[PDB]
């Protein structure tokens, strides 16, 4: 299962 | 020690303000699944023979994530240009990997989280978990607001918890062989070079994994010096190639010897030149 | 930014037979970013068929692929890869060789 990512750059 | 990873690009293109998105996941460095924005209809897919018994439910699940990331990659894909100030108006990349490591005793031995921006090493995610490394001025930017954010704490639960536990049901319902390996054939062709010499060309070949070693011995005696190779080489049937050549004064070749190390291998292989 | 130039190897996944259909290979790897465009050649022509793996890239974040075409090694025929990238300013044919 993957990772989703949280607070953008 | 096993392992999984999901390595993520994306690429922005001029004009179509959509960027292409690709993401693989790897078990055991083995593509088992993959998922590119670019095809006509993007969809997580199996990659691998054994992943196909998951249900539906997992499919949609997954591709949805995808999705979100498109978005996430999409905005700060923005954001950066914004930071380096760059044109709107030329290609740009960012990658991501993320996964853990198991050892053997399956405990968590270490969780990955970092990013790449053109092909430069951007934020990391560092071995504590809580805390981010940092290159560019820029890069410290997306540190604060991450470390404001939280942004450690969402990852830590990713990489301690959903990244071990699925990695170890893809690791039992993947029993059906991930222990594939097909060992090495070597062969030593000879081919004579200058007046007085010829080279040896030691060939492993239809191997899988990758990982293997190549070494040359004059009675007993590693070569180091004067030893040529190539990096591994997929055959493009799934397995990988190499070699490595010494040269060698015309009808000694009997006395060096080949030497061939890869796992599925019962002992390491040994070899010589002959027709 | 920080470009890479491709590596490119171009060789046989088996040992060349002079007249046995075979396939012939140019894997280009540690490249970026990822737009590369890749030709075999068989005597400086392009060959149309040819066909490549789905992108990829390695623990340094650098990208791999390998295009390949089916083929049928004679002794004089001459068979190579050509290559373009923002890291080149001319092409790279790296010619085919049998022992290699």
């Amino acid at each position: 299962k993957a990772v989703y990512n949280f607070a953008t750059m | 020690p096993h392992s999984m990873r999901y390595f993520e690009t994306a690429v922005s293109r001029p004009g179509l303000e959509e960027p292409r998105y690709i993401s693989v996941g790897y078990v055991d460095n083995k593509e088992f699944v993959r998922f590119d924005s670019d095809a006509e209809n993007p969809r997580y897919e199996p990659r691998a023979p054994w992943m196909e018994q998951e249900g539906p439910e997992y499919w949609e699940r997954e591709t949805q994530k995808a999705k979100g990331q498109e978005q996430w990659f999409r905005v700060s894909l923005r954001n950066l240009l914004g930071y380096y100030n760059q044109s709107a108006g030329g290609s740009h990349t960012l990658q991501q990997m993320s996964g853990c490591d198991l050892g053997s005793d399956w405990r968590l031995l270490r969780g990955y989280l970092q990013f790449a921006y053109e092909g430069r090493d951007y934020i990391a995610l560092n071995e504590d978990l809580k805390t981010w490394t940092a290159a560019d001025m820029a890069a410290q930017i997306t540190r604060r607001k991450w470390e404001q954010s939280g942004a450690a704490e969402h990852y830590k639960a990713y990489l301690e918890g959903e990244c071990v536990e699925w990695l170890h049901r893809y690791l039992k319902n993947g029993n059906a062989t991930l222990l594939r390996t097909d060992s090495p054939k070597a062969h030593v062709t000879h081919h004579p070079r200058s007046k007085g010499e010829v080279t040896l060309r030691c060939w492993a070949l239809g191997f899988y994994p990758a990982d293997i070693t190549l070494t040359w011995q004059l009675n007993g005696e590693e070569l180091t010096q004067d030893m040529e190779l190539v990096e591994t080489r997929p055959a493009g049937d799934g397995t990988f190639q190499k070699w490595a050549s010494v040269v060698v004064p015309l009808g000694k070749e009997q006395n060096y010897t080949c030497r061939v190390y890869h796992e599925g291998l019962p002992e390491p292989l040994t070899l010589r030149w002959e027709p | 930014m920080i470009q890479r130039t491709p590596k490119i190897q171009v060789y046989s996944r088996h040992p060349a037979e002079n007249g046995k259909s075979n396939f012939l290979n140019c894997y280009v790897s540690g490249f970026h970013p990822s737009d590369i465009e890749v030709d075999l050649l068989k005597n400086g022509e392009r060959i149309e068929k040819v066909e490549h793996s789905d992108l990829s890239f390695s623990k340094d974040w650098s990208f791999y692929l390998l295009y390949y075409t089916e083929f049928t090694p004679t002794e004089k025929d001459e068979y190579a890869c050509r290559v373009n990238h923002v890291t080149l300013s001319q092409p790279k044919i790296v010619k085919w060789d049998r022992d290699m």
